[PDB]
């Protein structure tokens, strides 16, 4: 029951993070949605007690002041890679005075995704969702522990991702707006989880051209269900 | 360059100091601070390089902060002592030299009083006086002129006066404002800026 | 020079059953003394002691660093060092410092821990050890050492002349002397007790 | 079965099943064509969506002025090589002041790919190069293996499916050398379109095309300027 | 080069010449000298310009990896301790450096001076520069800690003319920045050409 | 030198060794702390001294700073390992930034010592799971829990070692704002939650309290045997 | 490469330690010692494991390691497993020396060990000490001081303890039979005595056998004592002499 | 290598250690011989078997000095021998480099058991199969020292190993007591060694060194041949 | 004993305009008092919108600018596009820096249209540090050419002077005519005058001869 961790299936993939893929499973899950006006981002904080404090769980969390970030799994392994895509922002700011593009961060992220070994571990256990608006307007990208990289306009990951792609392909079009987007994505939230939508069980995070930073404090998020 | 003194008495040490923080030819900051408590007992001017006063307290603050907080209870002003002269003498012979020039000032609650010295060679030496800068070529001969081994505190002030008051009549430096700290079996206590008007 | 930045003189003589060691008292910076009770001779074990010399710092780092190694040796074997052991042992702690060397010159002094056999030596500060039979000399004032010694010293000598010589020996030397002085201590050691004794000297 | 575990176990019949296993890895990817005429060379890829909204993960990537790799199987053993052959190409041209020979560059990767295909604890890299650019004696169309046995081709194809792409090029390689540009692509395309099933072809989503020429830098066209070298095709018979 | 900078009741007052030379040469007249950290920080140039240059630089890429890891701006004690630290390594290896940080702090206003030295003193006034001593006098004698706004401007205006008529290296303009609650925020950058026919009459 | 990797992931999606070792923290003392407003308490239990020894040297309630105090589970010595690194690391923080260190700064130290001490190779993890406490400037008082994954967590009020789950349940009905009113009720809402653990005959009780502005200070045992005599007292009012 | 290795680093199943356990067994058997304190005073009690006829025991020293001028250890388990450590812990209590000019505390001394041997336990998959030791000591804070040491790296204060599988029926004894603070340093030696007479099936208790090492506080000495081999035998002979004179009441 | 650095040797489920155990199984397979203290030096008897007629006897050696006083002989494997031979030549020098002193007994047995415990618990070796027999007249009373791949070490009166080790167990217990000569230590020894020996014991049979107060000396097979009369 | 630095001469001018950039030097390379060749121009187009001077000693010069040219490639490898002009200047500062204890000897002038296509004229010195200017000139003949172009482009020192833009076509002609009032009192300044024009539409080079000796 003790095989390589780095060796190729008889089949030919791979052993090990083929069950990577299997870990995001048992996360919450989380959606995000590129817009023409801007990025929109939700998800899920799974509340166990009410003993438990609730602004202490935190999904999404800031790299820079123009780009956001949704996690989905193992929570420490991704606070590995957050502080590391923090500081290589500011390696690229303080050695050219520009703000590294949403893409560019993930390929600083996505060389370390499989670096895993003896000399010079195993895999990381998260998928991300980074979004963010740079100089060709708002974008939203979507990566993995295998380190495939690739650009989606409206992605849905965690536990219940499979229901939540499908309903989304329904209810996207291009021509969208940033309002309808975000009470869009929130039906699509009640749909996928077991408890009463209220303004402790979500969060949202959106992030604009004009308003450059994402800004959701509480009771902004009692306004939205209210209007559902 | 700048004056200490450490008149040491039966069951107290009477420290004292100045605030003045010089510059090439002004004074920046006239109300500097040269001492450093390193537990309730414990004091530590100091005297010397302008970048290796600060890091040096800073260095010896912290190592004498682990062993209260790991094992519980406080060193002794003689373990304090020795415990600088070693980091003192293991990077003398190194690349980067250290250049400082200050003792401590301990009270022991089974030993008492105590006082030391320091060089920047990193020699020790138990006193019963002691001082540092130019200004200790003016002031030990009135220490060892009006001195008792059994004096009180009173006294020991006004001691500190006669010798404070031969400081602003020979001198080429300025040195307006002292401040003045006194160790007992209480602990630290400060006492009064002894300060010398202008107008 | 660097030797006579602090002073000091270190003498050790050897008499008949027993031997006598002294030291003066100051401690000083170049022209301005500090103290009067600036130890320079430590006990390393009992009927055996060492004297130092030279740079202040030198003196109390080798002094601790030897009490380190000494500790050891007295716990891996039973027996207690011999005087010959020691001198060996001193002799490896200064060479290894070839080239940044320490500035200090031992003496050691001491019986046999099995007869009433007597032992003096005297190194360099790089580790040249020096066995004699009647004195050894240490410090900056060497020359007005040995004029005493050479003028003074006896074969075979009683525990009483043997202090009334080494005391006119140190008190006419020390005092021609600048930078060293005020006051000197005297450690006379035999079979059956160990004798300290502080001389009156000129405290100028 | 037993010793078919590690890389530094042969077999008792000689055959390391480590790198028979990499072999199958390059035949997940999708398919993509290389060849060259007498004075280009050109390599046409094809590409493949996660899901609808998902864009389609690119195959063609520039590497120098005069040399572009197209790329089957991982995406890790993609870039750490992709990171060695920018590198290297970029070393002789701040030495020497001269574009590397595209074919003593090649001979660089089976040397970098050697060693963790013979040492304990390091898998081969799944990986299946074609290369083409110029070195002062005109084009080239390489292709690799996780083996490391380097290929002077003149016109391959790796990846699903690949078996009907070959099949296309020997009735047809000898075509391959007076014909320009405009039916030289779209000779490459029609081979292509048998790796497909038989109800879509190239609808300007999910192909790509790089081209080295004489007087021609390595450029990478994407579903836009494509759509010239689209038309004038026949349809699929049946 | 001179720079000077004060604290009073209603926050920091920052001000400094534009003049950088070369030998007996003038490089230019117009060299921004107080180097725009954060919203909420300023720093100073003083000798080696781009050492000061370089290191306050350096010494933003910690203070914005601090906020973002503590979700809190940092203090300015703290940003002064840092700076020590770094050019402390470099002691004896020719740094010339010997700027100021101000800012406003959970503690009130900021004001501390770092050398390439080592030194890292708080304080009320400073001045710095190689015609430094001229700003000393001047405003030592117009200073108080109960000013206004506009009499603090005018102070810290003429104490930067008084020293670049005195001194030769330094001159050019009169920059001035002014440090809130809020943040910084610039007052005005005059010449001195015309601050001459100001204070003629 | 033990390059061999301990830790891997299994066949339906899980770490055996993080999931292998919170078992070791179920086998151990329980702990509890809840926070007040300005005094906050905490009170392990199950002493079970020996009744001829000594118990200075069993001391499971420890400090790093002056602001911060420390409670655990697990086994005993690896605990002494994350304590006297933690202490060094809050000291070498006022070595820097001078500031006193920020209870929220330190758990993130011990957490991310705790995470790479399970991803790197041929180390087996840690085995505690520590509380928290501390009051730190501006006087907000808070407390934050630990794991062996290394996932730093505020809560409001913890229970851990055997009978975690129990002594949380108790305080899971027991939500009310008016216990953390008067801070010698607070006390005595930690001692009646102490009750409901094993056998807490008024001697396996170890509380100790801090007031945010003094060093903790570990209650007598008399006062144990008198806010247990309120708690009987309190308790005869249900007729 | 792989299959060779042992695996000492992982938990048990059960959810606890998998070789640890099987180290600790081992200190119960080949060896028992004990040591008592509840005044100015403390001893140690020996045991001879091998005590055949043709041995030399021309070391004049024993199982009782003098490890300091104010402390000394009885160690039992696998024997040249302790002379790592008391080489060890020796230059441990040195270094302490160098550093401050001032003797080591006891407790710090044995934090310093059990970090040792919990660093073998934690990483690496080497294999773990099996040793478990006694320490006896006097120091400027609490006097004399008791401390049993595990292969865990945990330790703790005592004042009566107890080593080996044999001597796990003596720690029913020592809660019986002990004090408060009454340790006239002829009770703790006639219930040294009295202890390794039940417990040690060896009968009569021949005086080769066992041994006994003491440390009384001087003026500023701190004497060491191994007391030899005469005194044993009156004492036994006094234990035996209260044996015949309490059975009287039969 | 490679850095993999662990340790072959663990606890057993009992609570022993296997390895060990099975290295004392090829030292009790080993050559017999004997070593014995008697009040003014020590003597030490091998038994060297040539299994053929064709092997030199002058070349291979079993009674080793290390220094003019301190000898060494073992029961054992041959080629593990030579490697603590050397080691143990280095060891004394580095105490007569320090010390300027002849090396005690005692202390060699302190440091050449730590080579040997530590290098059974250090990583990826076996430890040794041989068992030793070190001697010396050091400060006048002469000393008999027995270490063992268990990393232990004794302190016999008179002791044997090799095979039959208990046979000369009981007959050194009975034969020999408490005070000898050199001169009567050598009768016995032979006489335990012709215990186990095989028919004819010539000068190339046996091989003996001795300790005295004088100094470490190996027999010349002269002297062994000449002391042969009045056999065992 | 072996001196590393050595100086070579030569003169760098470059003017921000409204939309566009002039870059100009000569082509003399000389060393102590003999002249290596008279074919040596300092004009670099790194991109499409920026040229590089680079004066002092030449050994430095040719090994800074094969740097430059490897980390443009780098940059679009890793980010799909090309530097601006202000991103090259901020990461020249950094190479610049990074041999503080053992530095180059070159002074270093970029020219060229921002991302609005305006001309913008960054200065540099030895060690790194810099800033955006309307004019600088540097080399040998720095002094002999700072002060002309303050009064002709600064307009500064002169009453009831208008402000009028700077053309392209004047300030053809106030190129030309310093770089003949520098040879005449330079000895470094030689004969060919290679100028660079940045435009919004591409760099054109030109030629101008000077005196010969």
């Amino acid at each position: 029951y003790d095989r390589g961790v780095n060796t190729f299936s008889p089949e030919g993939r791979l052993f090990q993070v083929e069950y990577a893929i299997e870990a995001i499973k048992l996360g919450s899950t989380a959606i995000g949605i590129q817009t023409s006006e801007g990025v929109c981002l939700a998800v899920e904080k799974r509340i166990t007690s009410p003993l438990m404090e609730p602004s202490s769980i935190e999904k999404i969390v800031e790299i820079d002041a123009h780009i956001g970030c949704a996690m989905s799994g193992l929570i420490a392994d991704a606070k590995t890679l957050i502080d590391k895509a923090r500081v290589e922002t500011q390696n690229h700011w303080f050695t050219y005075n520009e703000t590294m593009t949403v893409e560019s961060v993930t390929q600083a992220v996505s060389n370390l995704a499989l670096q895993f070994g003896e000399e010079d571990s195993r895999p990381f256990g998260v998928a991300l969702l980074f979004g963010g608006v740079d100089e060709k307007g708002p974008q939203l990208f979507h990566m993995d522990p295998s380190g495939t990289f690739v650009q989606c306009d409206a992605r849905a990951i965690g536990s219940a991702s499979e229901g939540a792609q499908s309903s989304l392909q329904e209810v996207y079009h291009k021509s969208m707006t940033l309002k309808e987007a975000i009470k869009s994505s929130l039906i699509i939230l009640k749909q996928v989880m077991e408890e009463k939508l209220n303004a402790t069980n979500i969060e949202l995070a959106t992030v604009q051209p004009g308003q450059n930073f994402h800004m959701f404090t509480k009771e902004e998020l009692e306004e939205v269900i209210k209007d559902i | 360059m700048e004056y200490l003194i450490g008149i040491q008495g039966p069951d107290y040490v009477l420290v004292a100091s100045d605030r003045v923080a010089a510059s090439n030819i002004v004074q920046m900051k006239d109300d500097h601070d040269k001492m450093f408590k390193m537990s309730e007992k414990i004091l530590l001017l100091c005297v010397g390089e302008a970048g290796d006063t600060v890091q040096f307290a800073e260095y010896i603050q912290k190592n004498v902060q682990l062993y209260k907080m790991r094992n519980g209870y406080e060193l002794s002003p003689t373990a304090a002592a020795n415990f600088t002269r070693r980091n003192l003498a293991d990077c003398l012979r190194s690349r980067t030299p250290y250049h400082v020039n200050l003792l401590l000032a301990g009270y022991d609650e089974h030993e008492g009083p105590a006082l030391y010295y320091m060089d920047y060679l990193a020699a020790l030496a138990k006193a019963p006086f002691a001082a540092h800068g130019y200004g200790a070529f003016l002031t030990l001969s009135i220490l060892d002129r009006y001195y008792t081994p059994t004096i009180s505190r009173e006294r020991a002030v006004e001691l500190l006066r006669k010798c404070l008051e031969e400081l602003q009549k020979r001198f080429i430096l300025n040195l307006p404002t002292f401040s003045v700290r006194i160790i007992d079996k209480n602990g630290i206590h400060d006492l009064d800026n002894i300060s010398f008007p202008k107008q | 020079s660097i030797m006579s930045y602090n002073g000091g003189a270190v003498m050790a003589m050897k008499g008949k059953n027993c031997v006598a060691i002294a030291a003066d008292r100051r401690f000083g910076i170049q022209a301005q003394m500090v103290t009067t009770d600036f130890q320079k001779i430590f006990p390393m074990g009992d009927r055996l002691y060492i004297g130092l010399a030279g740079l202040a710092t030198d003196v109390q780092t080798v002094a601790q660093r030897l009490k380190f190694r000494l500790n050891l040796y007295e716990l891996k074997e039973g027996r207690q060092i011999k005087p010959y052991t020691l001198m060996s042992m001193v002799a490896n702690l200064l060479y290894e410092k070839r080239f940044g060397p320490y500035y200090t010159e031992p003496v050691i002094a001491g019986l046999d821990p099995k007869t009433f056999k007597p032992f003096i030596c005297s190194l360099d500060l790089i580790g040249c050890p020096m066995v004699t039979d009647d004195f050894v000399v240490s410090g900056t004032c060497a020359e007005q050492m040995y004029g005493m010694c050479e003028s003074l010293w006896e074969p075979n000598m009683d525990p009483d002349h043997l202090f009334e010589t080494i005391s006119q020996a140190m008190l006419n030397a020390v005092d021609r002397d600048a930078v060293s002085g005020m006051g000197v201590i005297v450690h006379i050691i035999e079979k059956d007790k160990i004798t300290t004794r502080t001389l009156k000297a000129r405290m100028d | 079965n037993q010793y078919d575990n590690d890389v530094t176990v042969w077999s008792p019949q000689g055959r390391i099943h480590q790198i028979e296993y990499a072999m199958e890895a390059v035949k997940q990817g999708s398919a993509t064509v290389g060849l060259k005429s007498k004075t280009h060379a050109v390599l046409v890829a094809l590409k493949r969506a996660q899901s609808e909204l998902a864009a389609h993960q690119k195959k063609i990537l520039h590497v120098d002025n005069h040399i572009g790799i197209s790329i089957a199987g991982l995406t890790a053993d993609a870039r750490l090589l992709c990171n060695f052959m920018r590198q290297e190409c970029l070393d002789s041209r701040f030495v020497f002041d001269r574009p590397l020979p595209v074919s003593r560059l090649v001979s660089l990767i089976g040397s970098k790919t050697q060693i963790p295909t013979q040492r304990y604890g390091r898998r081969p890299y799944g990986v299946g190069l074609l290369i083409a650019g110029y070195d002062d004696m005109g084009p080239h169309i390489f292709q690799t293996c996780p083996s490391a046995n380097y290929f002077d081709c003149r016109a391959m194809s790796i990846g699903a499916r690949s078996q009907s792409a070959r099949t296309y090029l020997e009735r047809h390689m000898s075509e391959f050398m007076e014909c320009n540009l405009n039916e030289l692509v779209k000779h490459g395309l029609r081979a292509l379109r048998e790796t497909l099933p038989a109800e879509q072809d190239l609808t300007t989503k999910n192909v790509s095309i790089g081209i080295v020429g004489k007087d021609l830098e390595f450029t990478i066209y994407d579903d836009d300027d494509v759509s010239p070298f689209l038309e004038g095709l026949e349809e699929r018979p049946q | 080069t001179t720079t000077l900078a004060f604290k009073f009741r209603h926050g920091v007052i920052v001000a400094a010449d534009s003049r950088a030379t070369a030998g007996a040469y003038i490089a230019s007249q117009t060299v921004k000298k107080v180097i725009e950290i954060n919203p909420y920080l300023l720093g100073t140039m003083a000798g080696g310009a781009a050492d000061c240059s370089f290191w306050e630089r350096l010494l933003a890429r910690q203070c914005r990896i601090y906020e973002l890891r503590n979700k809190e701006r940092i203090s300015v004690a703290a940003a002064s301790k840092l700076l020590a630290n770094m050019v402390y390594q470099y002691k004896g290896m020719g740094l010339s450096m010997g700027t100021m940080i101000c800012g406003w702090d959970k503690r009130g206003p900021g004001l501390y001076y770092v050398d390439s030295e080592g030194n890292r003193i708080s304080g009320a006034t400073f001045s710095v520069g190689s015609g430094s001593v001229y700003a000393y006098g001047v405003m030592d004698r117009g200073y108080s800690y109960d000013l206004e706004v506009e009499q603090a401007y005018d102070l810290a205006r003429r104490a930067i003319y008084q020293a670049t008529y005195r001194d030769a290296y330094s001159g050019g303009a009169v920059n001035l920045y002014h440090v809130r609650e809020d943040g910084w925020i610039r007052v005005s950058s005059d010449n001195v050409a015309d601050l001459h026919e100001k204070y003629s009459g | 030198s033990y390059d061999r990797a301990i830790t891997v992931f299994s066949p339906d999606g899980h770490l055996f060794q993080v999931e292998y070792a919170q078992e070791a923290v179920k086998k151990g003392s329980t702990a509890v702390g809840v926070r007040g407003r300005d005094i906050v308490v905490l009170g392990v239990e199950k002493k079970s001294v020996a009744k001829l020894q000594d118990e200075r040297t069993v001391r499971k309630i420890c400090a790093l700073d002056d602001n911060v105090c420390m409670a655990f589970a697990g086994l005993t010595a690896d605990a002494r390992i994350v304590i006297n690194r933690a202490r060094v690391e809050c000291q070498s923080h006022r070595l820097t930034v001078e500031d006193p260190v920020t209870v929220e700064y330190i758990t993130r130290y011990i957490a991310s010592l705790k995470q790479r001490y399970t991803q790197s190779n041929g180390r087996r993890p840690f085995g505690i799971s520590a509380l928290i406490v501390g009051f730190d400037f501006d006087g907000t008082p808070r407390l934050y829990q630990t794991d062996p994954s290394g996932t730093y967590h505020a809560w409001k009020a913890n229970a851990i070692g055997r009978g975690a789950k129990s002594v949380r349940e108790f305080l899971e009905k027991n939500y009310t704002d008016e216990a953390i009113e008067t801070d010698d009720l607070t006390i005595k809402l930690v001692i009646k939650a102490l009750l409901e653990v094993v056998q807490s005959g008024g001697k396996n009780i170890e509380l100790a309290v801090m007031r945010r502005d003094q060093s903790l200070k570990i209650l007598n045992p008399e006062e144990i045997e008198k806010y247990v005599a309120e708690i009987e007292k309190e308790k005869e009012e249900n007729e | 490469s792989r299959r060779y290795d042992s695996r000492t680093t992982i938990f048990s199943p059960e959810g606890r330690l998998y070789q640890v356990e099987y180290a600790m067994e081992a200190i119960g058997h080949a060896g028992t010692c004990l040591g008592i304190l509840a005044n100015d005073g403390v001893l140690l009690a020996a045991e001879r494991r091998n005590i055949h006829k043709l041995l030399d025991e021309v070391f004049f020293s024993e199982k009782i390691y003098k490890l300091n001028e104010d402390m000394a250890c009885s160690v039992a388990g696998i024997t040249s497993d302790a002379n790592v450590l008391t080489n060890e812990l020796r230059l441990i209590a040195q270094r302490y020396l160098l550093q401050y000019q001032e003797p080591i505390p006891c407790e710090q001394l044995v934090t310093a060990l059990c970090d040792i041997k919990q660093a073998y336990t934690q990483f690496g998959g080497k294999r773990p000490f099996g040793v478990s030791l006694l320490y006896i000591g006097w120091d400027k804070h609490y006097g004399f001081q008791l401390y049993q040491s595990d292969p865990s790296g945990n330790y703790g204060g005592w004042k009566a303890t107890c080593i080996g599988n044999n001597s796990a029926a003596a720690v029913s004894m020592l809660k019986q039979d002990y004090k408060e603070g009454e340790m006239t340093l002829k009770s703790a030696l006639a219930l040294a005595i009295k202890v390794l007479n039940k417990t040690m099936d060896v009968s009569k208790l021949s005086a080769e056998k066992v041994e006994i090492a003491t440390l009384t506080r001087e003026n500023g000495k701190t004497v060491i004592r191994v007391l030899k081999q005469k005194e044993v035998e009156q004492l036994i002979k006094k234990h035996e002499e209260e044996e015949a004179k309490a059975e009287r009441e039969k | 290598e490679r850095g993999y650095s662990f340790s072959l040797t663990t606890f057993s489920p009992s609570g022993k250690l296997v390895q060990i155990e099975y290295a004392l199984a090829a030292v009790a397979g080993g050559a017999p011989s004997v070593g014995i203290k008697a009040a003014n030096g020590v003597v030490l008897a091998t038994e060297k078997k040539q299994k053929s007629i064709l092997y030199d006897e002058r070349s291979v050696h079993k009674v080793e000095p290390i220094t003019k006083h301190i000898g060494l002989v073992y029961s054992g494997m041959g080629p593990d021998y030579r490697v603590l031979v050397h080691r143990a030549r280095k060891l004394a020098q580095q105490y007569y480099l320090v010390y300027q002193e002849p090396i005690p007994t005692a202390q060699l047995v302190q440091r050449v058991a730590s080579v040997m415990q530590e290098y059974t618990q250090s990583g990826g070796v076996r430890p040794f199969g041989v068992s030793l027999l070190i001697c010396g007249w050091n400060e006048g009373r002469p000393y008999l020292f027995q270490s063992d791949p268990s990393g232990a070490y004794f302190a016999w009166k008179a002791t044997a190993m090799g095979k039959n080790y208990v046979n000369g167990k009981t007959f050194l217990e009975k034969r020999y007591n408490e005070d000898l000569e050199l001169e009567d230590a050598i009768h016995t020894a032979i006489l335990t060694l012709k215990e186990s020996f095989e028919g004819q014991m010539t000068e190339d049979n046996i091989e003996v060194g001795i300790c005295n107060e004088a100094g470490f000396r190996r027999l010349t097979p002269t002297e062994v041949k000449d002391y042969l009369a009045a056999i065992a | 004993r072996f001196s590393p630095y050595v100086f070579n001469g030569g003169t760098i001018l470059a003017i921000a305009g409204e939309d566009f950039a002039i870059v100009a030097s000569d082509t003399r390379l000389s060393e102590g008092f003999s002249i290596h060749t008279r074919d040596s121009p300092k004009c670099y187009k790194l991109t499409d919108k920026t040229v590089i001077g680079c004066s002092g000693f030449h050994g430095d010069c040719l090994t800074l600018t094969k740097i430059i040219e490897a980390r443009l490639k780098m940059y679009k490898h890793s980010n799909n596009k090309a530097m601006t002009t202000g991103a090259i200047a901020a990461m020249l500062s950094t190479i610049l820096y990074s041999r503080r204890f053992f530095p180059y000897y070159v002074y270093n002038i970029i020219g060229g249209l921002d991302e609005e296509g305006k001309g913008a004229v960054y200065s540099f010195d030895p060690v790194g540090s810099y800033q955006r200017d309307s004019f600088k000139a540097g080399g040998s003949a720095s002094a002999m050419l700072q002060p002309l172009l303050d009064n002709q482009v600064g307009f500064k020192n002169m009453q009831n002077v208008e402000h009028v833009p700077l053309s392209l076509d004047r300030a053809m002609r106030l190129v030309k005519d310093v770089f003949i009032s520098a040879a005449e009192r330079d000895v470094y300044t030689g004969d060919a005058l290679r100028i660079c024009i940045v435009t919004k539409e591409g760099i054109r080079e030109e030629t101008v001869s000077l005196r010969k000796d």
